[PDB]
Formats: C-alpha cells, sequence, structure tokens
RNA sequence: GUGAACAGCCUCUAGUUGAUAGAAUAAUGUAGAUAAGGGAAGUCGGCAAAAUAGAUCCGUAACUUCGGGAUAAGGAUUGGC
RNA sequence: GCAGUCAAGCGUUCAUAGCGACAUUGCUUUUUGAUUCUUCGAUGUCGGCUCUUCCUAUCAUACCGAAGCAGAAUUCGGUAAGCGUUGGAUUGUUCACCCACUAAUAGGGAACGUGAGCUGGGUUUAGACCGUCGUGAGACAGGUUAGUUUUACCCUACUGAUGAAUGUUACCGCAAUAGUAAUUGAACUUAGUACGAGAGGAACAGUUCAUUCGGAUAAUUGGUUUUUGCGGCUGUCUGAUCAGGCAUUGCCGCGAAGCUACCAUCCGCUGGAUUAUGGCUGAACGCCUCUAAGUCAGAAUCCAUGCUAGAACGCGGUGAUUUC
C-alpha cells in the first residue's frame, strides 16, 4: 500500500505470507506472481510480512514474459481467498489468489483485468479501478 | 552476552502477580470525580451478564468510509434489574487513608441480603439485623446520631445497595451486597438521599443513559493451572526438543542466581479481576416492556431473548444494559458497572448512535429465525401443531 | 439492511451470518453457514437433497394453499 | 432506470436473452435477439419508482 | 469368509479373560489424531509428518553392456442390482 | 576500540560551521597479547533456538540548541535507555556478503548469559577416502563421509496453591509497600500554501486508518469432535427381518456445546513537578548579563491519577454472638 493510493485501507486478514505464489490477473506476460515482501509490514522476530487485498508487495515472475522473468517489481493483490470480513458485518472469500503486476505510483502496466476483483481494492488505487470489470 | 535479535517482552507485569483473585466481585478501586452541584444519584450499578449478540446499526463518523452506511457491531447484554438501598456509610480522611467512621442500616432487610451474611443458612437461627432492627423502637435516636455523625464530618459518602437476585434466573439466592460512592451535592444532602431510599429502590435509567461511556468491573474467566505457553505467549519450542516444548528454555540467565521474577512462569490462568473501561451503552431497557429487541426501524413485538433462551443462562425479564461490545467475566457472573472518570471528548465517544435490528435467533446452534413467527411463517405446519 | 437468502439451501441470511463465495466466472453464492457451504463444495445438487426449499418446491411439499383460490376482481364500466 | 418484468422473481436485477412480443425489448431486425438486462418482479427499496393500477375506489 | 494369499480384519474348535485398585481429568508429558489462508519462508538438511499406493485399460522419456531404464512419466475406470 | 588538549592546515574567503597535522594527556575491558592466582579425586568447547534482565559510547522515536540551516533534505551537539531495533538467499559458523521491507533495521554485558532447557550442523576418540610427509608404524593448526547429549523426588529461587496462633464467626471497607504500558507509521486536510529565479517544496490544529505491544471476550466466521449426536460405507458374526456386535475411537459427510484465532470481535485514562533549552527580574562589575537572591515556559523523563496485588505479625466500619 502506501504511495500512489488515495484513500485508506481498513484492516483486513492477512493470507498472503512472503513466498505465495498468485495468480496474474492482467496481461502483460506476468502468469504468476510471487510474493517477496509487503510495503508498510512490520517488525516482530519470526512473524511473516503478510499481504490481503489492496495490499502492495515486491514480486518475482516464475511463469511468463521471458522479459518479466529474473527481476523484482511492485505487484498489487486484488483477489483473497482467505477469508476476510468488512465492517459491514459479511465473511468473504475469492477463489483464488491474483495480483497485477504495477509501478510503484500504483500504475498498470496491464492492458486490463481478468477476473472479478476486490473492491476494498478497488477504493484503494484508482488505476485498478479502471481496468476493473466486475468489482467485488 | 546479549541478546542476538531484540524483540519485546511477554505479558504484562502491572497485572501481577497472576494470583486467583481473592473475590468474584471484583472491587471498584476509584470512583468518579465529585462536583457537589449536579443532583445527588448513584455511581455504579450491580449486574449479570447475560450473553452478547449482534446488533445493526447507522454509521456516523463524518469522514470514514463507513460513513452513514450500515455496520454490524457485537455486543453483550447484563441482567441489571433495579437494586435495592439498605445502607449507607461516610468515609473520612485521616493522614493515613480513609476510613469507615460508621454505616448506617435500613430497618427491615430483604432475605436477599440477609442470606448474604452466611455459609449455612437454612440450619441458622436468622438473628442476623434484628437487636440492630431494635433502634428504630424508640423514637429513632441512635439512627438519628448516626446518620447526625455522618452529615457532621464524613468527607465523601457510599450507599449499601443490594442485587435483587430474586428476579434473575440464575440459581443462586444470596444475593449480592456492595457500597456504592454518591457523587451529588452537599455530605448533608447526601445522606438525606440515603436515609430517605431504605428499604426502598433505585433503577437503571436513573444511573445510566443511551450512548455513555461506561467501565465494566468484573472478576475474569477462569481456565485453572496453565503451561507457561498459553499464559503468556510464548513461542513454542520446536518439534525436535526433548522434555516437552511448551516451556520456556532459558528460564534464567546465571548471574543474578535466581529465576527471576520478571520472567514467566506456568501458573493461574484466569479468575483475575479487571477494570475494563471506555464502553459504550447501546440500549438502556425495560423490563416492564415488552420488545424491547424491536427498533424505530425493526418494529415487531419481541424481547431481546434469543429463541430457546440465553445460553447457560436465563430470559432476561427484567431492565437491562446493552453495550458495544465484550465485557470481562462471563456469564451468571456478577459485574459491576462504572460513570467513567474523565469526560470523553472522543467523538467516536457522543455519536448518539441508534439500533436498526437485534439479533434474536437462538445462540444454541446456527439460528435462522428470530421470532417462532418468523419460524412457522417460513416452515410451514408440522406433524405435531394444528 | 437486506436479509439474504442461500444459493445451496435458500434459507433467509440475517446480516453477519453465514459466509460469502465470489466464483471465477463472478457468480456469488451465499451460504447461511458452513453446512451448505461443504455441500456445495462437494458439488451436491440442491433437490437431491431432502430438506431444501429447491428440493421442496421442485417435489411440491404442503404447498397446499398457495394453489388454493384468491379473490381479487372487480367492475368498472365507464 | 432498467425496468421490471412480470414473473421473474428475484428482488436482484439479471441478464435475459429477449425475444419479440416480450416485455422490455422491442426488436431492430426480423428474428433478432438481444440478452438485456432486467429488474426482478419483486419490489425492493432498490426501486427508484413503482407503477400502480388502481382496482378499488376507497373513501 | 473377504482377498492374489499361511496378509490384514471378523468368526468355529480349544484356551483364556492373567498384567494392584478406586476417584478425578490441572500444567508438563508418552502414544493416537485433525486444523482455515500460505506452502520449506522452518531447519545444518524436508528431521518429522503428509502425499502415493490394489486391479483393468490407455500411455511411457534420456540413455543402454540391447538384458534394461520401467509400476518410468502421464492418464481413465472400480459399488449395487 | 573510544574521547580529549595545543591549532600548522583544509574549508572560494575565513584556524575550531564541519574537520584537522606534528606533538601530547586519557578513558574502555565485546580485540588480541602478557601473566599463570583459582579450578587437573574430572564433566565440554563453537554456533544457533528460546527467554529475561542490565549497560549507553543513542540507529530510530519525544523536546531542544548549532550549521558554509532560503525550502526540502542533511550534518554537529544537549536532556535522554521510556520505547522499538525485523523478514530471506549461500555458509555449521560468530563474522562475512547480497535480496527485501522498515520509523530505524545501534552496539555491548549478564561463567566470551542460556546443554538435568533443546539442537549436535562445525570442532575433537574409535571406521573410512584423497592430497602432502615418512623406509615404516604413523603424521597434517589440509580437503572429506559416518559416528549413544544420562539423573531432580532434596534445598533455595521463581510461578501459582492451603494455612495454626493474636475471642469466635460474618459482611462491608481503607491503603503501607510492591508491580505498572503502551507503541510507531501513513493518508486526507493544511497546500502545490510558506521559501525559492527555477527545480522543487514543508509543518502546528482538525479527520480517517494502520504497525508493533497488551488485557479481555466467543454474537458472528473459522478450527477442533468420544455429544461416538444424525445419516452413509466396507469386512465379518447374530438363520433371515428388525436391531446390533467386533476391526487399539474401523472408515466418510454433517455436526451442536465447550475450548479457541490479528484466522475472530472488544477496550487500552489525565494531572502535576522537572531536564535540556529558550526566557523574565536582576546585581555582582554606575555598563552588561537566564543567575548569584528570586522567577517564567518546557521532554517518549519523573511523581501522581488509573490499573494489579493487599502486609497471611498494618488497620477502620458493621452484624450475630452458644446454657444441659
Ligand atoms: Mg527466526
Ligand atoms: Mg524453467
Ligand atoms: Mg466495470
Ligand atoms: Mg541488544
Ligand atoms: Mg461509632
Ligand atoms: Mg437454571
Ligand atoms: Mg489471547
Ligand atoms: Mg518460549
Ligand atoms: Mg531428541
Ligand atoms: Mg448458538
Ligand atoms: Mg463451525
Ligand atoms: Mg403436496
Ligand atoms: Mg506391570
Ligand atoms: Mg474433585
Ligand atoms: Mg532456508
Ligand atoms: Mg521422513
Ligand atoms: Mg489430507
Ligand atoms: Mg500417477
Ligand atoms: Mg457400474
Ligand atoms: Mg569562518
Ligand atoms: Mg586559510
Ligand atoms: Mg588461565
Ligand atoms: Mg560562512
Ligand atoms: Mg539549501
Ligand atoms: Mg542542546
Ligand atoms: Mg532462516
Ligand atoms: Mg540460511
Ligand atoms: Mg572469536
Ligand atoms: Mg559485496
Ligand atoms: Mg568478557
Ligand atoms: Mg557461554
Ligand atoms: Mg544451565
Ligand atoms: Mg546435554
Ligand atoms: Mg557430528
Ligand atoms: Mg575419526
Ligand atoms: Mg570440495
Ligand atoms: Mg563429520
Ligand atoms: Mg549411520
Ligand atoms: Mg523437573
Ligand atoms: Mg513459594
Ligand atoms: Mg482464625
Ligand atoms: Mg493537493
Ligand atoms: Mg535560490
Ligand atoms: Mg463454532
Ligand atoms: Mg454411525
Ligand atoms: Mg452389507
Ligand atoms: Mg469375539
Ligand atoms: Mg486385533
Ligand atoms: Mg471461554
Ligand atoms: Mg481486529
Ligand atoms: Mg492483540
Ligand atoms: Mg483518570
Ligand atoms: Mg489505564
Ligand atoms: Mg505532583
Ligand atoms: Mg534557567
Ligand atoms: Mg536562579
Ligand atoms: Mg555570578
Ligand atoms: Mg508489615
Ligand atoms: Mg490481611
Ligand atoms: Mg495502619
Ligand atoms: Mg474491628
Amino acid at each position: 500500500s502506501g504511495n500512489g493510493a488515495q484513500g485508506t485501507k481498513f484492516r483486513i486478514s492477512l493470507g498472503l505470507p512472503v513466498g505465495a505464489i498468485m495468480n496474474c490477473a492482467d496481461n502483460s506476460g506476468a502468469r504468476n506472481l510471487y510474493i517477496i515482501a509487503v510495503k508498510g509490514s512490520g517488525s516482530r522476530l519470526n512473524r511473516l510480512p503478510a499481504a490481503s487485498l489492496g495490499d502492495m508487495v515486491m514480486a518475482t515472475v516464475k511463469k511468463g514474459k521471458p522479459e518479466l522473468r529474473k527481476k523484482v517489481m511492485p505487484a498489487i493483490v486484488v483477489r483473497q481467498a482467505k477469508s476476510w470480513r468488512r465492517r459491514d458485518g459479511v465473511f468473504l472469500y475469492f477463489e483464488d489468489n491474483a495480483g497485477v503486476i504495477a509501478n510503484p505510483k500504483g500504475e498498470m502496466k496491464g492492458s486490463a483485468i481478468t477476473g472479478p476483483v476486490g473492491k476494498e481494492c478497488a477504493d484503494l488505487w484508482p488505476r485498478v479501478a479502471s481496468n476493473s470489470g466486475v468489482v467485488v | 552476552s546479549h541478546r542476538k535479535y531484540e524483540a519485546p517482552r511477554h505479558g504484562h507485569l502491572g497485572f501481577l502477580p497472576r494470583k486467583r483473585a481473592a473475590s468474584i466481585r471484583a472491587r471498584v478501586k476509584a470512583f468518579p470525580k465529585d462536583d457537589r452541584s449536579k443532583p445527588v444519584a448513584l455511581t455504579s450499578f450491580l449486574g449479570y451478564k447475560a450473553g452478547m449478540t449482534t446488533i445493526v446499526r447507522d454509521l456516523d463518523r463524518p469522514g470514514s468510509k463507513f460513513h452513514k452506511r450500515e455496520v454490524v457491531e457485537a455486543v453483550t447484554v447484563v441482567d441489571t434489574p433495579p437494586v435495592v438501598v439498605v445502607g449507607v456509610v461516610g468515609y473520612v480522611e485521616t493522614p493515613r487513608g480513609l476510613r469507615s467512621l460508621t454505616t448506617v442500616w435500613a430497618e427491615h432487610l430483604s432475605d436477599e441480603v440477609k442470606r448474604r451474611f452466611y455459609k449455612n443458612w437454612y440450619k441458622s437461627k436468622k438473628k442476623a439485623f434484628t437487636k440492630y432492627s431494635a433502634k428504630y423502637a424508640q423514637d429513632g435516636a441512635g439512627i438519628e446520631r448516626e446518620l447526625a455523625r455522618i452529615k457532621k464530618y464524613a468527607s465523601v459518602v457510599r450507599v449499601l445497595v443490594h442485587t435483587q437476585i430474586r428476579k434473575t434466573p440464575l440459581a443462586q439466592k444470596k444475593a449480592h451486597l456492595a457500597e456504592i460512592q454518591l457523587n451529588g451535592g452537599s455530605i448533608s444532602e447526601k445522606v438525606d438521599w440515603a436515609r430517605e431510599h431504605f428499604e426502598k429502590t433505585v433503577a437503571v435509567d436513573s444511573v445510566f443513559e443511551q450512548n455513555e461511556m461506561i467501565d465494566a468491573i468484573a472478576v475474569t474467566k477462569g481456565h485453572g493451572f496453565e503451561g507457561v505457553t498459553h499464559r503468556w505467549g510464548t513461542k513454542k519450542l520446536p518439534r525436535k526438543t526433548h522434555r516437552g516444548l511448551r516451556k520456556v528454555a532459558c528460564i534464567g540467565a546465571c548471574h543474578p542466581a535466581h529465576v527471576m521474577w520478571s520472567v514467566a512462569r506456568a501458573g493461574q490462568r484466569g479468575y483475575h479481576s479487571r477494570t475494563s473501561i471506555n464502553h459504550k451503552i447501546y440500549r438502556v431497557g425495560k423490563g416492564d416492556d415488552e420488545a424491547n429487541g424491536a427498533t424505530s426501524f425493526d418494529r415487531t413485538k419481541k424481547t431481546i431473548t434469543p429463541m430457546g433462551g440465553f445460553v447457560h443462562y436465563g430470559e432476561i425479564k427484567n431492565d437491562f444494559i446493552m453495550v458495544k461490545g465484550c465485557i470481562p467475566g462471563n456469564r451468571k457472573r456478577i459485574v459491576t458497572l462504572r460513570k467513567s472518570l474523565y469526560t470523553n471528548t472522543s467523538r467516536k465517544a457522543l455519536e448518539e448512535v441508534s439500533l436498526k435490528w437485534i439479533d434474536t435467533a437462538s445462540k444454541f446452534g446456527k439460528g435462522r429465525f428470530q421470532t417462532p413467527a418468523e419460524k412457522h411463517a417460513f416452515m410451514g405446519t408440522l406433524k405435531k401443531d394444528l | 439492511m437486506k436479509v439474504e437468502i442461500d444459493s445451496f439451501s435458500g434459507a433467509k441470511i440475517y446480516p453477519g451470518r453465514g459466509t460469502l463465495f465470489v466464483r471465477g466466472d463472478s457468480k456469488i453464492f451465499r451460504f447461511q453457514n458452513s453446512k451448505s457451504a461443504s455441500l456445495f463444495k462437494q458439488r451436491k445438487n440442491p433437490r437431491r437433497i431432502a430438506w431444501t426449499v429447491l428440493f421442496r418446491k421442485h417435489h411440491k411439499k404442503g404447498i397446499t394453499e398457495e394453489v388454493a383460490k384468491k379473490r381479487s376482481r372487480k367492475t368498472v364500466k365507464a | 432506470g432498467f425496468p421490471m418484468k412480470q414473473g421473474v422473481l428475484l428482488p436482484t436485477r439479471i441478464k435475459l436473452l429477449l425475444t419479440k412480443n416480450v416485455s422490455c425489448y422491442r426488436p431492430r431486425r426480423d428474428g433478432e435477439r438481444k440478452r438485456k438486462s432486467v429488474r426482478g418482479a419483486i419490489v425492493g427499496p432498490d426501486l427508484a419508482v413503482l407503477a400502480l393500477v388502481i382496482v378499488k375506489k376507497g373513501e
């Protein structure tokens, strides 16, 4: 999260610890996103930096366009599966864990986003608002 | 040597020792400030946690992504039938501290409170408060000066009230007696308010109001003897380790050559007193009121009592408090609720909340139906029935 | 404060209750509880399950008076 | 603005495949169909406008 | 009897019912287990645990001393009547 | 290893904003050396894991003073140890070095903290391979692989738990002393404002969240299943039926109640006195000066407020107080 996201993310249960690998939801060449850290997250010996909806994580590409391989870029978590809960009282979960590679300024690299997307995330990044179809 | 990786300790030394508490009735260690200028009234109340339920209400946090939106919050509900005033106490400043100077008790006394002053009731001759009940016979005289003594001196004044436990579905009988500070004007005006209420009755709506910040005071649920791991949030030792892993590996360093006070050990988890602050009342319901559960929006006639009753408690027939969230201690326990010790400008407090819907569906399962009305209306008719 | 019903079973879902599931095709599914939700993930079909509304309509169970005559007709002419 | 459609039940909206002679669709071509969105036949507060028809005159 | 079987599991014959007891069910254990989301980030190291598994059928790489590799891999099916 | 003094120099100019030669005076005991006082009728060394405490020569956080401080950024210093100081790749390693987050990823002590607390990967017995040396047995501060980590019931300490005697017994209380707790960050707004030629570019109030920490609670969601509670399944045994038995809880789906989770929800108070530092009045010293007398403002400090115990040899108020 943080830089370039206007808005504020109410806490939702983390579900993506470092090393998790999540479906790439856009069309940049990237197929999967493997998480190496989570901006914002803090310190407590032996905790694993975990991420949730509309979090921003440094990631790599394990499967995809050999030009998107072997290097590190930011990305944005857009689908969950670890049942979180909103203030509206409901517990909800997606089918996969999914992201869309992005620049630090929260900007996409992709043309659009395949699959549904968390609203908690939409409100967070204006350009994820754009390229998303079905939201939440 | 020094650590290797600094990381914060476990537990909170402010809560030591971690012994069993010396009575189920946690103690009002402190009372609100006093401004003798408002009317005289009580500063707390005695209760019985019935359980919790859920609430839906709109929100008024001008700024938040949930401003003017519905949210669903959990709320406990304490059984709170009118306490009854039966004695008065004046205390005094003394270079050693405060000191009880006298009590003065009412004339007649409910077997509910008489119960309290005993251990084998049924057998005894129940002589408690009979020579005291005398002192009224003669005109009053003694009782007079006693009250009169209080006024002349007494820097503070507290009421001896007691729960009407009979109206509570508990099996207990033995009611709960306690002192309560009085925070209204003039000590002399205070004792009058006291005297005037002997034998008589005080209700919650005269101590507490909707949306007001209150603090709970009770003895925590208990869990008996506890491994170091759960009692202190201690890291599990790894799997390979001989002789147990729910421990601490280094119980201490060499010198100073003793196990210290600051290091966790296995002990009694639970049954501690806690003062819990800043809970807000969401409903101050009346027992001579059908459809407590109803709301301005809901409307359907229903008491708060969930289908098939509150699990493990009873049926809530009297007046009650409903507080946003959860409360120290468990169901059927004697709980004190107390006026807060500072006025909060919290915005988050002062928010004048208004319930929309109150879950009446049974908590003995995955309940679907609030009213048997709603139930019979949906499933149709069955092999018993009409 | 909408009340919902269960995509599997078909029983009312007061707020906060149950669980919600957002499928791949972007289709949604609300359950009153773990029970339905499991069956659903088991790929059981509602009409084969005895205690379910879906099942019940299909088998016509105690609908009796909903197929009974009502009365709502008038006279006009003007 | 989406309209209701008699006998679709569902207090929600869905996307039906419509035809000639049927509510909420006037075709553009001989044997054309469009799949469009519709609001249900069960009233909710989601509704901007109810459309009603008198049958008994009160008092 | 099930089944490929002297396997496992249940039974007939025969033989046992021997191994201090009673009441509880705190921590810590030993032995038996399940756990959301993630999936070796744990650790000297996947230690431990888990996953696989029978049979019928389809399918089967490098390399080879042509005997192998090989149940390679990867797949489908399996009750009852 | 850390800190001074003199001040030639550096620093456009300019000794001391920041530095600093040649000399010189010191502190430290996480370097290493020097010694050989104590431990050879013995009981492991390395590292890690875990957990506590302490130190300050302070990385970050609070308040300051200085700048070669226009803003932003950054450096030097003062009060400061209240508070935090993480996640990974290769290595047995400490060390090292990269990846990454972070407010910051400071350094040290506690028998080079911590083996009847663990692990045993390295080292350092016996087996074995290679290289070098040796006629040889064998050797190597060389590379390799494999190689049993015992005892607590005692005392004390620590956590919790009873408890005789100060008439009996019961209820309600006070508070000595002890402990004490919260933390850090972002976003909106301020505001493209101050400043600046431009590039760039803040902050006090207000609001919304969030991290680390803590104490509860189970309405909800999830986990758990001997509720062997309901249904299903294999094998066998009761002639079949009905209903059941055995398979170290036979297996499977559901599963209430409890227990439980940043995997769940809730709550975490406000006064005073100070430090540094900037000031007022003001002499000493007819002037000047925050200081000498006196005095104002002030910090993640301190004492309280609050919170946890309640002295089983501190205590107040109150009830009832035995007859064969
Ligand atoms: Mg670690
Ligand atoms: Mg490849
Ligand atoms: Mg769209
Ligand atoms: Mg340290
Ligand atoms: Mg007296
Ligand atoms: Mg009862
Ligand atoms: Mg807890
Ligand atoms: Mg531990
Ligand atoms: Mg072992
Ligand atoms: Mg229930
Ligand atoms: Mg459940
Ligand atoms: Mg029928
Ligand atoms: Mg034996
Ligand atoms: Mg017992
Ligand atoms: Mg590793
Ligand atoms: Mg193994
Ligand atoms: Mg499994
Ligand atoms: Mg296979
Ligand atoms: Mg078949
Ligand atoms: Mg100069
Ligand atoms: Mg010069
Ligand atoms: Mg020596
Ligand atoms: Mg200058
Ligand atoms: Mg500048
Ligand atoms: Mg300074
Ligand atoms: Mg590691
Ligand atoms: Mg490593
Ligand atoms: Mg060394
Ligand atoms: Mg390097
Ligand atoms: Mg040393
Ligand atoms: Mg050592
Ligand atoms: Mg030791
Ligand atoms: Mg050992
Ligand atoms: Mg070894
Ligand atoms: Mg050897
Ligand atoms: Mg080698
Ligand atoms: Mg070896
Ligand atoms: Mg071996
Ligand atoms: Mg022991
Ligand atoms: Mg002791
Ligand atoms: Mg005694
Ligand atoms: Mg702007
Ligand atoms: Mg300029
Ligand atoms: Mg449950
Ligand atoms: Mg069964
Ligand atoms: Mg059978
Ligand atoms: Mg038998
Ligand atoms: Mg057997
Ligand atoms: Mg509990
Ligand atoms: Mg939470
Ligand atoms: Mg917590
Ligand atoms: Mg206070
Ligand atoms: Mg507090
Ligand atoms: Mg003070
Ligand atoms: Mg001064
Ligand atoms: Mg002075
Ligand atoms: Mg002077
Ligand atoms: Mg004493
Ligand atoms: Mg005492
Ligand atoms: Mg005393
Ligand atoms: Mg006394």
